[PDB]
């Protein structure tokens, strides 16, 4: 028996969507993964341990005596001492920061964990933070509302296996996030000809023109989104609808109003 | 006999593991019985403070991040509800588009959650390596379809993967299992245990393909993005190789439901007989879903081949028509300011007020929805018994199907056992319709491709959008004002199922059904995941 490196994998304020993504790997497959690659020993969305239980599994992962990689998945809620988001009666900023304090490296799964995502839009009641700013640790960020499962599993495998990846300026590895959505578009060349969709009715939407004047914001955000698809089959453009700018920080805020420019 | 212990005292299970979210249940126990129930949700987001003053075209994209399991329906939700504001009927390819997509979502979530969320409940895994893999192939092909996957060939080196995994020592997800070493409340023959374990990580491959199925129509899985104000974007979605790669991926998936899930799901209930007997609720609510009308949401009620109604007190004799002004939801005892019970979604207020832990009078983070009073179970077995009782064709059939072969009356539908086995017959019957639905659409489309209605925004309006999710009935809710978002309330199926007491002090669908359950085993007491698993919860949707 090889000794599989072991990874936590704690859930705050999420909608699952980063671990439904996750899931959707097929280089490897999960079970592959989980059987030969790793040994996910805390995962509240697939584990077998409810409760005390649970609570105790990860304790034990977390004194393991080979250490242990982190990835976090959601925001960190941090009104009223954390207590807007808790996980067997801690705050969820308590047990992340006891968790990343001796982790190996952490991995931040989407654009919550990564910079904050929905729930720190405006006027964010919950006063929730990305990770890296709530517990003032270097994370390395896959962003994406989900990222593709393709940039998530590759920078887990280069991680365990290879080191460090390099980053841009937002911590995302240069891998996946290196090259604009747009750069890789196969709208483009109506882009450059000035050839925009008016509306979602309009005979240049059924023909396939640039989605620019209907809010597409491909030429500001850093993704491989047209170049690996997802579910091995699209992507939002080639599906007729504007990029919402979903691997940049805040875009919640910054990529808002969806369907303008302004 | 169902086993149960002399425990008498407190038992807090959180986290509440395998559901979407962060949960925890808190029940007293008296003589190895529950005899109270609290269900506390633990995350607040606030996605309705979040839309005010924005867009009413934005609002979809926010919503949907609702939840990541139930992807998509929050997307169409808003759509349903802008569209209805703005007072605008979509295309019929829009309407056929935006119903197949709720098609795919129901088939990937619910296969998801049967094995993935549900089955370890009742699956000892690691008795499954007490199994002969060749007395299991043989049980195998007496019990369901002929299938390699069931061959004792595929179902050795099944045991071996896990043999190899568990004598590791390092265990993963199955670390502290209530399973380990044997409980008393597990039932399966080790035989069983193989099977359905070798198709639980059959369903891990599986489920892959239903989402590329979801994503050929949304664009993408998790989180769609195909739907716009007046119908959908995706015109390739209407042509024919991604319609037949589509019709492909959905009959493997299909296959599989009927050749795994189903057989699995009746050799548990069969074995789990006395669970008909636990977890009952009496009120049912369904929106309808799957709807050849939905210009308006009279009409999406009316015309649902998943019909609408409510059923009140057990009573099949009775469906009434769903009427929207009836909805309402209580903050008592929810983490909210006082105030603000008995408030109509479009009038709903959302004003976040946390106390302590396991404050009896402030427990949850949820709402609480009632109708006319009364709490409203929502999901499947809503579905279920509302579609049985008007006498839908596919429905009768499929549950006397249940019926007949487990040896039950439908009156042991309302119980655990029964929202379980209500889950799969309708997933079979969403595969029935798929090939009829998707020639519709394909031959629609073929002759014409129109998908997005032309709309105006309208100064000031209101709009109620409706879907039956996979976990029921969903409704959204806005106000416009100056063009903008003046109020937008989400009142969601896990809000009906999970959320607290309403202002009466009367018990949740829950924690309801959590009275009288039996904990064999109090330091182990999967008993309460069994009932809280049936019900699929899903927390940042009942939150929001
Ligand atoms: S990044 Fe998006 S998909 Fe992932 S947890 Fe946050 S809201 Fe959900
Ligand atoms: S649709 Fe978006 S990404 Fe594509 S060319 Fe036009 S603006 Fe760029
Ligand atoms: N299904 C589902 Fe999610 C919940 N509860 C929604 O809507
Ligand atoms: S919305 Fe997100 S998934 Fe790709 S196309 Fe735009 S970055
Ligand atoms: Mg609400
Ligand atoms: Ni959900």
């Amino acid at each position: 028996a090889k000794h599989r490196p072991s990874v936590v994998w704690l859930h705050n304020a999420e909608c699952t969507g980063c671990t439904e993504a996750a899931i959707r790997t097929i280089k490897p497959y999960i079970d592959a993964l989980i059987l030969d690659t790793i040994s996910l020993d805390y995962q509240e969305t697939i584990m077998a341990a409810a409760g005390e239980a649970a609570e105790a599994a990860l304790h034990q992962a977390l004194e393991g005596k080979d250490g242990y990689y982190l990835v976090v998945e959601g925001g960190l809620p941090t009104i009223d001492g954390g207590q807007w988001g808790m996980v067997a009666g801690h705050p969820m900023i308590e047990t992340t920061k006891k968790a990343a304090a001796k982790a190996k490296g952490i991995i931040c799964i989407g654009t919550c964990s990564a910079y904050g995502g929905v729930q720190k839009a405006k006027p964010n009641p919950s006063q929730a933070k990305g990770v890296s700013e709530a517990l003032g640790v270097k994370t390395i960020n896959i962003p994406g509302c989900p990222p593709n499962p393709i940039n998530f599993v590759g920078a887990v495998v280069h991680v365990l296996t290879k080191g460090i990846p390099d980053l841009d300026e937002n911590g995302r590895p240069k891998l996946f996030y290196g090259e604009l959505v747009h750069d890789n578009c196969p709208r483009l060349p109506h882009f450059e000809a000035s050839e925009f969709a008016p509306s979602f009715d309009s005979e240049e939407a059924k023909k396939g023109f640039c989605l620019y004047e209907l809010g597409c914001k491909g030429p500001v955000t850093y993704n491989n989104c047209p170049k690996v698809l997802f579910n091995q089959v699209n992507w939002p453009v080639q599906a007729g609808h504007p990029c919402l700018g979903c691997s940049e920080p805040d875009f919640w805020d910054t990529m808002t109003p969806f369907y303008e420019q302004g | 006999p169902t086993p149960q212990s002399t425990f008498t005292g407190p038992i807090v299970v959180d986290p509440i593991t395998r559901i979407e979210g962060h949960l925890r249940i808190m029940v007293e126990v008296e003589n190895g019985k529950v005899k109270d129930a609290w269900s506390s949700s633990q995350l607040f987001r606030g996605l309705e403070i979040i839309l005010k003053g924005r867009d009413p075209r934005d609002a979809q994209h926010f919503t949907q991040r609702a939840c990541g399991i139930c992807t998509y329906v929050h997307a169409l939700a808003s759509s349903r509800c802008v569209d209805d504001a703005v007072k605008v009927s979509i295309p019929a390819n829009a309407r056929m588009m935006r119903n197949l997509v709720m098609a795919s979502q129901y088939l990937h979530d619910h296969l998801v959650h049967f094995y993935h969320f549900h089955a370890l409940d009742w699956v000892d895994v690691t008795a499954a390596l007490k199994a002969d893999p060749n007395k299991a192939a043989k049980l195998a092909a007496s019990i369901a379809p002929a299938r390699p996957g069931n061959s004792a060939k595929a179902l050795k080196a099944v045991q071996d993967k896990l043999k190899a995994f568990v004598e590791s020592g390092q265990l993963g997800i199955f670390t502290n299992a209530y399973f380990l070493g044997g409980h008393k409340a597990y039932y399966l023959p080790p035989e069983v245990d193989l099977i359905a374990t070798a198709h639980y990580l059959e369903a891990l491959h599986m489920q892959v393909k239903a989402a590329s199925a979801m994503a050929i129509l949304g664009g993408k899985n998790p989180h769609t993005q195909f739907t716009v104000v007046g119908g959908c974007s995706n015109y390739q979605g209407l042509t024919k190789d991604p319609l037949a790669n589509y019709l492909a991926l959905s009959k493997e998936v299909c296959q599989f439901v009927n050749e795994c899930y189903i057989p699995d799901l009746l050799a548990v209930a069969g074995f789990y007989k006395d669970w008909g007997g636990i977890g009952g609720t009496s009120n049912y609510l369904a929106f309808g879903e799957f709807a050849t009308d939905d210009s308006s949401p009279e009409k999406h009620l009316a015309t649902s081949q998943f019909p609408s109604g409510v059923i009140t007190g057990r009573d099949l004799g009775k469906v009434d028509n769903v009427d929207l002004g009836a909805i309402y939801e209580d903050v008592k005892y929810s983490w909210y300011a006082p105030g603000g019970d008995g408030k109509h979604p479009y009038d709903g207020v959302t004003d976040p007020k946390y106390t302590k832990l396991d404050d009896k009078d402030h427990y949850s983070w949820m709402k609480a929805p009632r109708y006319k009073g009364k709490a409203m179970e929502v999901g499947p077995l809503a579905r279920t018994f509302i579609a049985y009782a008007k006498g839908q064709p596919d429905f009768k059939k499929v549950v006397d199907m249940v019926l007949g072969k487990l040896s039950v009356p439908a009156t042991a539908l309302h119980s655990t056992l029964g929202r379980t086995a209500a889950r799969g017959i309708e997933t079979a019957i969403v595969c029935a319709n798929m090939e009829k639905w998707i020639k519709e659409m394909a031959d629609s489309g073929a002759k014409d491709n129109t998908l997005c209605a032309k709309w105006e925004m309208p100064e000031e309006s209101k709009g109620v959008g409706l879907a039956d999710a996979p976990r029921g009935a969903l409704s959204h809710w806005i106000r416009i004002k100056g063009k903008k978002i003046d109020n937008f309330q989400l009142v969601v199926p896990s809000t009906w199922n999970l959320g607290p007491r309403g202002a009466q002090g009367d018990k949740s669908p829950v924690e309801e059904a959590l009275i009288g359950t039996p904990i064999a085993d109090p330091k182990r007491p999967v008993e309460i995941l069994r009932t809280v698993h049936a019900f699929d919860p899903c927390i940042a949707c009942g939150v929001h």
